[PDB]
RNA sequence: GGCCAGCAUCAGUUUUGGUGGCAGGAUAAAUCCAUAGGAAUGUAGCUUGCCUCGGUAAGUAUUAUAGCCUGUG
RNA sequence: AGAACUGGCGAUGCGGGAUGAACCGAACGUAGAGUUAAGGUGCCGGAAUACACGCUCAUCAGACACCACAAAAGGUGUUAGUUCAUCUAGACAGCCGGAACCGGCCGAAUGAACUA
RNA sequence: UUUGCUCCACACAAUAUAGAUGGAUACGAAUAAGGCGUCCUUGUGGCGUCGCUGAACCAUAGCAGGCUAGCAACGGUGCACUUGGCGGAAAGGCCUUGGGUGCUUGCUGGCGAAUUGCAAUGUCAUUUUGCGUGGGGAUAAAUCAUUUGUAUACGACUUAGA
């Protein structure tokens, strides 16, 4: 029914400085640097106190106000991304054939490389998104770890690998093998 | 009013630009359209992709030639929407359609000419904000227009020389405005002021 | 490294926002936004330019950057006091907007003779300027 | 239908030898002219007491002018209406400067949201809403907050000439 | 000097017509700078000339002229109606035309 | 006087404006004036609890360092 | 396929319904100026890209009597309603303590069935 | 095949013309943002300003613009020339050096204008061709017939011949 005013709050932490001109958004943290283009949205970003940035939608409709919060969130995860970080751990599961998982690179590439999945002679390769650093988890078995400042970039590169392992032509609830996302949290722990 | 009118296509709605351009011809005004690639169509890209494919599937069945002709390039897509608003099977029609040219890009006459905008065809003014829409070149290139990248390369090369131009201009028209600047306060000035100048 | 967000800072429909009529029997007069009806209509009172207290669409009206202090719902005379009190008209007139409305109405009153006097002057002004233009 | 005035319409059944001075019933009718208005009076009076325009007489017709035309008011509006399935009642709230101004913007709404033309609507009651927080509907109350302001982003300016030599600006 | 024009530029748009049929006896003229029906009233009764060339010399020139007047206005965009000594050829639709400042009331 | 124009003064038809004087109504309703009353989308004043000379948060207060609503005339 | 009354077509052009015997408008000597009907005024196309309030976004939107066909049935798309009820006796959620009930956190509305 | 061709110069013949009559007056990009100015530590910077339409800007006086004189400027503007730079999207146009010829309404003068008789576009654009004079320039082919068979119903195709 066209709400004449609604807004949200991006609370800005210490080591962070965000710069918004037109609808391009840049977040500069101690961890890294992230930029995201919101020109598809139609909102007004407004600085108040340099700790806080408000984003408002004027005269908005139902669907339009709905897009307000998902603006806020998008920026929040940009700030929390540039400080805490994003660590997605995912553990291969195999009922019989052990899943041989590796980082191979040719032509300066860096892909994840999955061998012997369900005894597949075919070699699966999922490319490594820029900004995600992979490591295989020491001391814990069949765990792989994706880390970066972009949730987007990371959690895609997670489901990237997680979906190259789909099983064909069997009941899936019997054959459970794959590489599935174990846990998602931040890079600096205790936070 | 003028001998020839150049219309920057960029940011205009095809059918609304078409309708005004159609009418200029019929009233005798010569029109040339440029940047037909960056023309807009209301509605999101996919629908417009579909619509063209519907156009695409119509042809005379016994001979595919005599059936409708499906042009890809943004100009000809736009010339088509424009032809469709004109009486073109008449002679008056052929006459009107000769007064019109449409180009993708801005070829050499007209790159140093001056190009206008038609607000009632202007997308920014016309569409409710946040309504999905379509850049025409992107559609054309998905239905088989081969030249999108050339036009881009040329336009960027051209857009550079036009800033060189505009740079010197903004600099020289800074000198000129420092000239009227002293002639202000003069006897002649404050008189022209009196009469409105 | 402060944050430096942009602004996009609009003129506001608000009580006390002096406003220029565009279309109407009052067309071209200043009024003030007395109360507010909905996202489209408002109440206006213009009394120092003689526009009636009336409700009006915002589409017949163009918001000015000028605005003064004034209570919501304030009756005509009270609009008169506060209007003059804050020198609304004085401040509209100094504006380059109003000065361009001025400038263009004078060019309408000009007479063929006056028009000719203008041109003679222009050639005179041009000569002195293009002279200056080749010294620097 | 059209643009409205409000009429007091007062009538009585025709005096009968045994019953001189009948009882004088009156309505407040929103119509665009007295000829429509007086038809409505007979339209409703037939749905209340036993009278036809034949057996009746119109005692008076008096236009009713708004009593504070420059004061912005909130209005409760009680309406009965016919949809394509059945007939049902309703309540909406209109914020405007008079009664006659609101009955207009009501008939628009009932047409715009509910596809209800004029003939299918009865106006049951229109009342001022005397105090705030007796206003029940959000689309009004939204306008009642203290010290209201708001912008009008993305401003368009109709052209007076078809061609134009700047690229426009939607600013404000 | 440069400009000797004592007329106002105009265009020959169409005859008078419905969608089905026309009336060559009446033409519709668009006048530069005329916008509104009230803008058009000024040029009522003024005099139009459609100037055009030919192959034969006649009176001592190869230029010929058809002459007419502006009889009344047309619609809400300030197009104007005009009738001529002889009906304009209709090959002229979209051809220039001249509206003179006389007969004057200024 | 042969055809034709152009202007002026008229007549018949008509179209588009500008201006004058009247008649209605709630003898318009409003604005405005005078007056009594009252309220909050509570103005000054006061108190209060934080927060930096810079004002903030909530109680109190009905014209006061704004104003409004309502009846009367 | 067959009756009733009337108006029509047939025997009738003309404006309108793109097209069309029967619909709408209007019935015809030859012409003129004016005004209109029915129907229309983005462009084809004469005539407002007129004003105003809403509603509508469709990877099958929709767009005008006769008329050129779609129904039951569903949707947590989105609008405005209705009848019930919780809500500053800080409700409804996500944590957390006690044993759904009440609270510690919350600072504003929320739940149910239904109408179109 | 009687002296034919072509580029540049001009003369008149004619022939047309979807319709000259002051000037098509050049960033790019955004539009819930930008233009211009200025300043700095040159940034998604500071500050100033503008917008609310080109209703602008430029040009515009002089026999359709006659004949002349002066001053003041050291400017504007046209024509042919020349210096060098740039433009391939359809560049075929933009910029610049230099001397030479003209206009000037920046300002002040002298002369002319009628009788075209109260209006009758009262004639100023541009397109193609032909006929004649010097000024440059250039001196081939194709088809039939003959021939070939990588071709072919016939035409056409592909070879060959001073
Ligand atoms: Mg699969
Ligand atoms: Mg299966
Ligand atoms: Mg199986
Ligand atoms: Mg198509
Ligand atoms: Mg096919
Ligand atoms: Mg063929
Ligand atoms: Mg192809
Ligand atoms: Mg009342
Ligand atoms: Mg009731
Ligand atoms: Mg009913
Ligand atoms: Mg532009
Ligand atoms: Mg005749
Ligand atoms: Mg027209
Ligand atoms: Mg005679
Ligand atoms: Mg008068
Ligand atoms: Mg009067
Ligand atoms: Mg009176
Ligand atoms: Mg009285
Ligand atoms: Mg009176
Ligand atoms: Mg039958
Ligand atoms: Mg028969
Ligand atoms: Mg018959
Ligand atoms: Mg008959
Ligand atoms: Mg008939
Ligand atoms: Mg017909
Ligand atoms: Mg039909
Ligand atoms: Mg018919
Ligand atoms: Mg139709
Ligand atoms: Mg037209
Ligand atoms: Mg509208
Ligand atoms: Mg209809
Ligand atoms: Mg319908
Ligand atoms: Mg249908
Ligand atoms: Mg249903
Ligand atoms: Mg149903
Ligand atoms: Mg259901
Ligand atoms: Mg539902
Ligand atoms: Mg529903
Ligand atoms: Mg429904
Ligand atoms: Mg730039
Ligand atoms: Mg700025
Ligand atoms: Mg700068
Ligand atoms: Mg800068
Ligand atoms: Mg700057
Ligand atoms: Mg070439
Ligand atoms: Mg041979």
């Amino acid at each position: 029914m066209k709400y004449i005013q609604t807004e949200q709050q991006i609370e800005v932490p210490e080591g962070v400085t965000v710069s918004i001109k037109s609808r391009i958004v840049k977040v500069v943290g101690p961890r890294g640097t992230l930029t995201k283009n919101l020109k598809h949205i139609d909102v007004t970003f407004t600085k108040v106190n340099n700790q806080l940035i408000k984003v408002a939608v004027h005269n908005g409709g139902r669907k339009h106000v709905a897009a307000l919060r998902t603006v806020k969130s998008l920026v929040d995860n940009m700030i929390t991304g540039v400080t805490k970080g994003y660590k997605y751990k995912m553990r291969y599961v195999y009922a019989h054939f052990p899943i041989n998982v590796n980082i191979v690179e040719k032509d300066g590439a860096k892909f994840i490389e999955v061998r012997n999945f369900l005894g597949d002679k075919k070699i699966r390769n999922v490319p490594v998104r820029d900004g995600v650093t992979i490591e295989f988890s020491t001391n814990v078995k069949d765990e792989i770890v994706l880390s970066g400042n972009s949730v987007e970039d990371v959690s895609q590169n997670a489901a990237d690998l997680q979906q190259i392992c789909r099983v064909r032509n069997k009941d899936i609830r019997k054959f459970l093998d794959g590489i599935y996302v174990s846990h998602k949290g931040f890079i600096t722990e205790d936070l | 009013v003028e001998p020839v009118v150049v219309i920057d296509g960029k940011g205009h709605l095809v059918g609304r630009l078409a309708s005004v351009v159609a009418k200029q011809l019929l009233n005798g005004q010569k029109i040339v359209v440029v940047r037909a690639e960056e023309l807009n169509i209301s509605g999101e890209f996919f629908r417009n992709k579909l619509k063209y494919h519907d156009f695409l599937r119509k042809a005379t069945a016994f001979n595919k030639t005599r059936g409708p002709f499906h042009f890809r390039a943004p100009s000809r897509i736009f010339y088509k929407a424009l032809r469709g608003m004109v009486s073109h099977k008449t002679a008056r029609g052929k006459a009107a359609l000769e007064r019109l040219k449409v180009f993708e890009g801005i070829p050499p006459p007209y790159d140093k000419k001056k190009r206008v905008v038609v607000p009632q065809a202007l997308r920014v003014l016309r569409l409710k904000p946040g309504r999905k829409y379509t850049t025409l070149g992107k559609l054309s290139t998905s239905v088989g227009w081969k030249y999108e990248d050339v036009v881009a390369k040329l336009e960027a090369k051209r857009k550079v020389s036009s800033a060189e131009y505009y740079a010197k201009k903004r600099a020289f028209t800074k000198k000129v405005a420092s000239a009227n600047a002293t002639a202000a306060e003069s006897d002649v000035a404050k008189q022209l002021a009196a009469l409105g100048y | 490294t402060d944050s430096i967000v942009k602004a996009s800072n609009w003129r506001l429909v608000e009580v006390g926002r002096v406003v220029l009529i565009k279309k109407g029997q009052s067309a071209g007069k200043l009024a003030a936004i007395v109360e507010i009806i909905d996202q489209k209509k408002v109440l206006i009172d213009g009394p120092k330019a003689g526009v009636p207290r009336q409700a009006i669409n915002l589409g017949q009206v163009v918001l000015t950057p000028l605005t003064f202090a004034l209570p919501r719902g304030a009756r005509t005379a009270t609009v008169s006091k506060k209007w003059a009190a804050a020198a609304v008209c004085e401040k509209w007139a100094a504006s380059s907007w109003a000065k361009k409305i001025a400038q263009r109405e004078r060019r309408a009153a000009l007479t063929d003779f006056e028009r000719f006097q203008v041109m003679v002057l222009r050639k005179q002004k041009r000569y002195t300027v293009k002279k200056a233009l080749a010294k620097a | 239908m059209a643009h409205f005035k409000e009429y007091q319409v007062i009538g009585r059944r025709l005096p009968t030898e045994s019953v001189p001075e009948p009882k004088l019933f009156r309505m407040r009718i929103f119509a665009s002219n007295e000829v429509i208005a007086k038809s409505r009076y007979w339209y409703f009076l037939q749905k209340l007491h036993k009278v036809k325009k034949a057996s009746g007489e119109i005692v008076s017709i008096n236009q009713i002018n708004e009593a504070h035309p420059t004061k912005v008011k909130n209005f409760g509006v009680w309406v009965r209406y016919d949809s394509r399935s059945g007939t049902h009642n309703m309540y909406k709230e209109i914020r405007d400067v008079s009664r006659v101004a609101a009955v207009e913007t009501l008939y628009q709404d009932m047409a715009a949201r509910h596809r209800a033309r004029f003939r299918s609507i009865h106006i049951l009651k229109v009342a001022e809403i005397e105090k705030t927080a007796d206003v029940k509907r959000q689309y009004v109350k939204q306008f009642l907050t203290k010290d209201l302001k708001f912008p009008l982003p993305h401003r368009v300016q109709k052209s007076t000439k078809t061609f134009s030599y700047k690229r426009p600006s939607t600013f404000y | 000097a440069e400009s000797h024009r004592l007329y106002v530029k105009g265009k020959h748009l169409s005859y008078q017509r419905s969608k089905r049929v026309n009336n060559p006896n009446v033409s519709l003229i668009k006048i530069e700078g005329v916008a509104t029906p009230q803008d058009a009233q000024f040029y009522l009764g003024k005099r139009i000339a459609y100037v055009y060339r030919a192959s034969k010399e006649v009176r001592g020139s190869k230029i010929r002229v058809m002459w007419g007047k502006v009889t009344r206005t047309h619609g809400n965009s300030g197009v104007v109606r005009a009738t001529f000594r002889n009906n304009l050829p209709a090959k002229t639709f979209g051809a220039s035309v001249r509206i003179f400042l006389y007969p004057s009331n200024i």
